[PDB]
């Protein structure tokens, strides 16, 4: 049936990211880059007794981890409109609408599995170094927050995918969404008699509060951010079906 | 699946004006027309991928289209078998051993199905995008120039085993191509389009009354054979002044020169002058460009 | 440009066997042969791009060749205006502006010369290539398959052209495609490819044509009604698969029917058409299928 | 004639270069980030009287510049390989001898080009700027180096992109090659007895000494070092003409 199609669909895609040489690539240069930016972060900027404190190690990998995995979900989502096999997708309503529920677990998939990732990676640094360790219910809210930055960020580029059918644009607006802004904000905010103003609504923008914690430590919640991500994922969703079902090639 | 009056527009330019069509009786049909007059347009809403038909178009959920248009899609930096096993777990209802090996083994893939299909030549490309098309086990296949990277032989290979497959399992296939003297080896009907509308529906089978076969025979004998070809079938044009008789198209000529072999009778010369999709296709054609 | 005893191999695998190659009092000529048998490794060898042949291929220095490969050759991001006016300077002399608004004008490529190549269909980009190949001003032109998904009107525009400036400029062109009556339509001489070498060699060059009768019949008897032809009415050229014998012009079958009777073998088919290269490549290249 | 066929094909190509908006979009980013690192490295860790020493700028514009010149030279280069219209330029011997002149000869013109930018970009931040000027001959010198960096490593990508005829693997390559000696010797360098040998020794592979170099805000050679890459460079020139007038396609 269309669930068995669907779930299909969601072993196969991850089955073809298994099978790659880039994916442990990949996993050796994040694990390089974030080994030696702990070891110099940590044990020679005060000659301790080795010890290591995990929120630097945290932000690092986490910001690494989630650069690789959105270039990683625009390559997935792009590589059928980059090859134009897509049309081949694009047939019927029940399987287009079935496309976007398997792309919808696809995602749901890839952000599980690279937050597990991250939990062996951490898991090992914490093993190999000294210290006090950090708990589960963090790693779990966690993971939620790798769940939530990357299916808003896929469906918004899926949107753009749809309306140009052009891949090195995506690439190009992915990479300049992620590093703009956190490039941007902090050479221009401080200027204004409005910029406190602009701040306090720059926590109501998905894109820019988003990527604003995503270089944090540590995220934190108020009731009005998460129904606001919640709503944007849900629309998103419903226009993507909407806009996937009235298109033309 | 028919079409009843589909018009399709692109801002003022209008793609397609009024069309139907239905399968009725036929097996194989070919879509034939100039470069871009809509034929990957018509296809395409005969196909599923355009949304914007403004008519009516009723198909079964329960049968699934099996379709190519032009170019091969298929992954490149992949092996042909990936492609293979992933199309047929995606659009069809599923994968079977003996169904597989029997579609590889009538195509004749077996040294490069494992090779990359980066590494594939222009004809190894398309046949493997008929095959991957054809996994979904489709009531309709619809191919866009399947034949565009191939040779003649290639091609009458190709069509071949298509008719046979046609044979071996109840398909029914829409055909928009070139190269009309490949078309007409094998295919049931041919529908013609000018100026975004098909203009002249034409059953082989049957045929028209513009196809002409001409026999000419000696002065002594004409009476005679007058006479036995009022007989037998109908007659359209008689000329005593060229010695000339008009018969219907025939496949084979056989059993006519039978007939005048075993009453001792040798006519002087025949030939055909027939209205096949070459004489149609540039008689309406050469209207507009010329 | 000519070739002598040239015989390039990949390693074990054997593509061209001591072939020699000259245009001789010939204007246009085909190279036909099946998919994957070296036909674009001779294009090639011919044009230049590969130099471990063992051997001698004489060409002068001061002619020029344009080419056509597989796919066409431009710069997609660019337009083609751009394209033409760089592939100008890079393998031509100069600028000429009547002879490049000649060449626009003849192709029909004016209302779309300035619009992006990522916008083009393939034929259209495939003819914009060929206007490249002929900015060149070549003395010899070479194309692999310039008419592969163009329409039928398109690809006789396109060669009648082609003609046209066979006369105004002194030219000789060789054409490597498919679609055998295209070539019938626009060559004076074909050689066929097989095994690396040309195994027959057709030139045609008044409009007499060699007007041809086909009999088809079954292998036991084929041999003796062969046989017996050869005996009585004197052969030019044989084709053995599509049963093609050539007697001399004759206006009358009634000595040839009488004499089938008499043999008591009988045809399955007879018919007289013009001959065409179609006929002789099945005779060439059915050879390694079965 | 050829003369007139190598010097066309240079302007065309230097043509090229001017229209695309990739070309200014690299000039604002890289003018910005100068600017940015400029200002960070002087104006706030000491607190001067907004004296600004131009060494660390001098360094960080060259390793940025080389880095952006490298990536704009292999995208040009593969260009004609990634479309596959080189082996349109491959039709007779003289041509493909006119063709590897006219390339390196593209070279020099684009490493003449990014000099002069680099010149330019400098003159504009003393402009904005107050302190003391430096001289002409370092530019002059540091024209040579861009010369001398620029043909050594066009060469020898040259050389692997007509080898290997796909350009992913050139960029790749390309960008490993430029970027792992700086991030390699500190994790392994300093561990061998055999360490201080062979960094000697890293003076005269070509690769090492000038990978190693771009960093340095001082360029400083000696007779055997200018010899070397001199050669190196005649050497792959010779290799490219060989190589191309007896390579099959």
């Amino acid at each position: 049936r269309g669930s068995h199609r669907i779930l299909n669909l969601v072993k196969y895609d991850l089955y073809s990211i298994f099978k790659s040489p880039l994916t442990y690539l990949a996993i050796l240069v994040v694990s390089s880059l974030i080994a030696t930016q702990s070891i110099l972060m940590a044990n020679s900027m005060d000659n301790p007794k080795h010890i290591i404190v995990y929120g630097s190690v945290f932000a690092a990998a986490k910001w690494l981890l989630l650069i690789i995995g959105l270039m990683f979900v625009v390559k997935t989502i792009t590589r059928d409109f980059s090859q134009g096999t897509i049309q081949l997708y694009m047939s019927k309503v029940k399987t287009r609408v079935g496309y976007i529920i398997s792309k919808t677990i696809s995602i749901i998939l890839i952000s599980i599995l690279f937050a597990l990732i991250h939990y062996v990676i951490l898991i090992v640094v914490q093993a190999s170094s000294n210290g006090k360790n950090l708990a589960f219910s963090k790693y779990v809210d966690n993971l939620w927050f790798f769940l939530i930055f990357l299916l808003f960020f896929g469906l918004f580029l899926f949107l753009i995918t749809l309306a140009s059918q052009k891949t090195a644009m995506i690439f190009s607006l992915g990479v300049f969404l992620v590093l703009i802004v956190p490039f941007i904000k902090p050479f221009i905010t401080f200027i204004p008699r409005y910029g406190e103003k602009v701040l306090d609504a720059f926590d109501y923008i998905p894109f820019a509060y988003l990527t604003d914690k995503m270089i944090s430590s540590n995220f934190d919640f108020s009731n009005w951010q998460w129904v606001i991500s919640l709503g944007s994922i849900v629309i998103f969703f419903i226009l993507n079906i909407l806009y996937v079902a009235k298109k033309d090639i | 699946m028919k079409l009843e009056h589909i018009t399709k527009k692109y801002g003022s330019n209008v793609v397609l004006n009024d069309i139907d069509f239905d399968f009725g009786d036929s097996r194989i049909v070919g879509l034939i027309g100039k470069n871009g007059v809509g034929k990957t347009t018509v296809m395409k809403v005969m196909n599923g991928n355009i949304i914007k038909f403004d008519g009516k178009v009723d198909i079964d959920n329960a049968d699934n289209i099996g379709f190519l248009i032009e170019h091969p899609k298929l992954y490149d930096n992949k092996s042909g078998l990936y492609n293979l096993k992933l199309f047929a777990q995606v659009l069809g209802k599923g994968f079977d051993k003996a169904y597989t090996d029997k579609i590889i083994d009538a195509f004749g893939m077996r040294p490069y199905i494992k090779k990359k299909v980066k590494k594939y030549s222009m004809g190894m490309k398309q046949k493997l995008a008929i095959a991957v098309s054809l996994m979904n086990k489709p009531k309709f296949l619809i191919l866009d120039e399947p034949t565009n990277g191939m040779d003649p032989d290639g091609s009458i290979d190709v069509l071949t085993t298509i008719k046979s497959l046609v044979n071996e399992l109840d398909m029914r296939i829409l055909i928009s191509s070139h190269k009309l003297e490949d078309i007409e080896l094998i295919c049931d009907r041919a529908v013609f389009l000018r100026d975004g509308h098909f203009v002249q529906d034409v059953n082989m089978e049957e045929g028209v009354a513009s196809d002409t076969t001409i026999v000419t025979v000696d002065h002594k004998d004409f009476d005679r054979t007058e006479k036995y070809l009022a007989e037998h079938f109908q007659l359209q044009n008689v000329d005593k002044a060229d010695g000339h008789l008009m018969i219907n198209a025939q496949k084979n000529y056989q059993v006519i020169l039978k007939a005048l072999s075993e009453l001792d009778i040798y006519p002087k010369y025949i030939e055909t002058r027939k209205s096949s999709l070459r004489d149609t296709y540039f008689n309406i054609n050469q209207r507009g460009d010329k």
